[PDB]
């Protein structure tokens, strides 16, 4: 009974404001998010649900509501768009894109 | 409120958790041989006849079985021990020459695996040498490359590091071993069997020292351990991650025989000034390979009291068990030692069937190796003599270790591999009841006593 | 236990006991924390680098009571009242029911600032046992 | 001897001397018994576990002078009676012809029960120490 | 230093201080000299061979204060006369002038005899401790 | 080589017979029989005590 | 070496044991020190040896 979801499917904003993306859970676990812009490896954002991985400006963050995720990004800036994905303990969400305006 | 002094009492019972070296104490007349034993110390000689005990009153403790740092610690122990037994033992390095091998033939027929090689050795005179031959019953030595010869063998020792054969004046066994801690520290014993790896325990009692723990190693499956008193217990840092282990511990033993039908011969060969190898002359019988066998009747009922077991967590999951993973040859096959040999053996029926619980003799092909790196498998590398004569073991397997599948699988289906790990996996789930705490006699309490008047001696105050 | 009498593995059941019972029969663990159970390989070298820390922690325990003036006293009073803030300041009324292990952390925080007021609570006798005036 | 004068192999004269003579100077063993005279060989290691052996048994000795109340003290009184089974009750009239070699077997076999009844003569202390109504 | 509570690197700093101060703030080196700061090589044996010297001369001078009556007290008086040609007479009014490490070279040789006269200080309270009709 | 390898001592040591006096370590005494009638077992009634052999 | 010859060194190659010892093979290395002895007793002026 293990399946991930991640809404919505793709965002178009201008550069310097806020974008908000959800990923769902069916199972007991810890979570954790992937940046990925086209090409080069991904890297990690946050984990364990709120804690930030080292190198990122806090921009980042989101809480752990218990059966849902939501994750908030606050000042985006054009040159940090790219693809999201989520993940647990093997599964990785059906991921999700942010596009400059 | 009331007015109080400060006062001072202790030589006080409390403790916090900490960490600490450990000293051993062998059981009964073992110390007496310990001397020279190996997986014992030089010696662990018992000082006391262990274990006192005491049942602590409306005490309740945390205690952990993955953050133990016992564990930690006689993995170092046991590897200083052992390279330090191996250290002063006659080196093998000059063998490595080319060999020249052949089917084996022996006493009316020939022989299944191994390989009769003769090769140049040193005499007693460096300046001399002489077409000695052996019997290396593995075929796992590698023919060397750059020829078409399909003969020229070597020894596989060399192609990666030097060797060092175990002295027969010393003999490794599973010598049961008590750890006392020293002066200062206490050993906390959790005795609630329903214990399922973390978390409170409520029957805390004392030990001056732990129970008979024993440092057998083996892969796939565990030897001689001891069992859950009422029922089969699982534990797991976490079941539902995929990664990690499952150990299972068994409620009945179920005997395994395993033994060495062929009539070995032990033969002697001058290598050096002093240093003498040994090493497998002669076949002086019939020949079967060594088996392990193991009675259907009482296995399979293991295995559906497990299945249900693991049910239990795993709602309305069917459970497949199956074939080991993959990998090394340490792993993929039951490793077991005995005796002065080292068995593998491929679980032909081990693994196989699926018993989904509500119910809706074995034969096990082993071949054999001398040389083997150690479990933990980067160092030393061995030789180990052959022993002479049919061997025979007799063992109750007690403790299963098993990796989790998955997944995608149709969400109603689960599969469990039997699949081993580190030489420490094997001595923790002996040792999942111990924590290792300092006694502190604190700092100041309250008190209805006041000050002492130029330290007047004083009647109730 | 009452008396004395007891073990080690005969008082120790006293750690989850009401105090009153811990203020009894409170020597066994001075006569434990000393000696207890205790070619060159693992064995060895642990009888030394364990053996010594046993003694420095004891030494460390009995200079700590010698300084206060609690030298070979299992039980001292000292002359520092109680500050609320530290604990109830009627505990006399509140032991009965606290063992010593959940008590340690009602006054973990504050048992680095009692030491500084028994330092004191022995230098004034220091002060007092010397200089004119009793002429005998 | 008498005050102490003496050495240690100036007063281990007394160990045939009448009770008398070895009651006075009684101290240089309490001197003695400390540390005395004391590439890796044979003459390493025996410093260390021989060394801290003696550190080790000269800390049991005055951890059990100490609880009984005889904290630094050569000599101590204590709250025993003599019960009549383990020796002469008239051992005034009999230590002027005994010296201590001759008389420790005549209780060697009693310490460990008189230690017993000693433990509870000092640890009576303990319920007269604290928690009544002496007012001052 | 001055006060009570004190530092080892709060309090040496009366080494060349007036001897009055020195008398006050007198426990740290008693706290510190007990242990301080503390596959084999060089690193290995000096924490032990090092570690327990340092144990051995605490419990030495602990027994020599312990043998003198003097034990578990940083001040002590005892009962022994000061002769004339060991120092000044009339220290009391000097002191103030002199510093304990000054202070020592004025009587280096003469230490050996007042441990001496120190020893038959205490052990004439042995005769008092014991064997007449003092009736308590 | 028939049996064992050997090791020749190095010239930088030298075999001596140099007097070695036994010292007790503390708490320990080293009593000494003066009576040289001694022959081997049985009481001593001079005895000695001494810090070394 | 490459485009020119180098200043300090001299190449060298030798016999060397495999991993089985009853064989040997030529290998080369450079020593990047000149002070490499030329032994005595031999016209041959490039049989040198290492100097330890």
């Amino acid at each position: 009974e293990i399946v991930l979801t991640q809404s919505p499917g793709t965002l178009s904003l201008s550069p310097g404001e806020t974008a908000i993306i959800s990923c769902r859970t069916s199972q007991y676990g810890s979570l954790a998010w992937y940046q990925q812009r086209p090409g080069q490896a991904p890297r990690l954002v946050i984990y364990s649900g709120s804690t930030r991985a080292a190198g990122i400006p806090d921009r980042f963050s989101g809480s752990r509501w218990g059966p849902d995720y939501n994750l908030t990004i606050s000042n985006l800036e054009s040159g940090d768009f790219g693809v999201y994905y989520c993940q647990q303990y093997e599964f990785f969400g059906q991921g999700t894109k942010v596009q400059v305006d | 409120a009331e007015n109080l002094w400060v006062t001072v009492y202790y030589g006080v019972p409390v403790w916090k958790e900490a960490k600490t070296t450990l000293f051993c104490a062998s059981d009964a007349r073992a110390y007496e041989k310990e001397v020279h034993n190996v997986w014992a110390t030089h010696a662990c000689v018992p000082t006391d006849p262990s274990p006192q005990e005491l049942v602590l009153g409306n005490v309740t403790e945390n205690f952990n079985m993955w953050k133990n740092d016992m564990v930690d610690q006689m993995h170092e122990d046991i590897i200083s021990l052992w390279d330090q037994s191996l250290k002063p033992c006659v080196k093998l390095t000059p063998l490595c020459v080319t060999l020249i091998c052949s089917n084996a033939t022996v006493k009316n027929g020939t022989v299944e695996e191994m390989k009769n090689c003769s090769f140049n050795t040193t005499t007693e005179i460096r300046d001399k040498e002489k077409k000695e031959y052996a019997l290396f019953y593995k075929p796992d030595i590698v023919p060397l490359s750059e020829t078409n010869n399909t003969s020229e063998y070597r020894l596989i020792n060399c192609n990666t590091s030097a060797c060092t054969q175990a002295c027969p004046k010393v003999t490794f066994e599973p010598i049961p071993i008590h750890y006392c801690a020293p002066a200062g520290y206490a050993i906390l014993k959790c005795n609630d069997e329903t214990f399922n790896g973390t978390g409170p325990c409520s029957n805390v009692s004392t030990v001056q020292c732990t129970h008979g723990i024993r440092p057998v190693v083996s892969t796939q499956l565990l030897l001689n351990g001891s069992l859950a008193e009422k029922e089969i217990v699982i534990r797991s840092e976490n079941l539902t991650n995929n990664a990690k282990i499952i150990i299972v511990h068994l409620h009945t033993p179920v005997e395994i025989v395993c033994t060495r039908p062929n009539n070995n011969t032990r033969k002697s060969v001058r290598i050096g000034p002093g240093q003498t190898f040994y090493a497998t002359g002669d076949i002086i019988g019939d020949i079967k390979q060594a088996h392990c066998n193991i009675s259907e009747e009482k296995w399979n009922d293991t295995l559906q009291k497990v299945g249900i077991e693991l049910q239990k967590h795993f709602p309305n999951k069917t459970i497949k068990y199956n074939q080991s993973a993959g990998g090394d040859m340490e792993i993929t096959t039951h490793s077991f030692n005995c005796g002065g040999e080292f068995f593998y053996c491929n679980t032909s029926n081990l693994f196989n069937g699926t018993y989904n619980g509500t119910y809706i003799t074995i034969t096990l092909q082993c071949r054999i190796k001398q040389i083997i790196n150690m479990w933990q498998g980067v160092g030393r590398c061995m030789y180990a003599p052959p022993i002479a004569g049919n061997i025979t073991c007799r063992s109750n397997i007690t403790g299963l270790l098993l990796t989790r599948d998955g997944g995608t699988n149709s969400n109603e289906t689960e599969t469990f591999r039997p699949a081993g790990g580190d030489m420490r996996d094997n001595w923790r789930s002996e040792l999942y009841k111990y924590k290792v705490v300092k006694i502190e006699p604190l700092g100041v309490a309250p008190t209805r006593c006041k000050r002492r008047v130029v330290g007047r001696r004083r009647r109730r105050r | 236990a009452v008396g004395i009498g007891a073990v080690f593995l005969g008082f120790l059941g006293a750690a989850g006991s009401t105090m009153g019972a811990a203020s009894m029969t409170l020597t066994v663990q001075a006569r434990n924390l000393l000696s207890g159970i205790v070619k060159l390989t693992v064995w060895g070298i642990k009888q030394l680098q364990a053996r010594v820390l046993a003694v420095e922690r004891y030494l460390r325990d009995q200079q700590l009571l010698g300084i206060w003036g609690c030298s070979g006293k299992l039980i001292c009073c000292t002359n520092v009242p109680w500050n609320s803030s530290w604990s109830n300041r009627n505990l006399s009324e509140i032991w009965d029911n606290m063992t010593w292990l959940q008590w340690d952390k009602e006054i973990s925080n504050y048992t680095q600032i009692i030491y500084g007021l028994l330092e004191e609570s022995q230098n004034q006798q220091e002060k007092n046992e010397q200089d004119l005036l009793a002429l005998d």
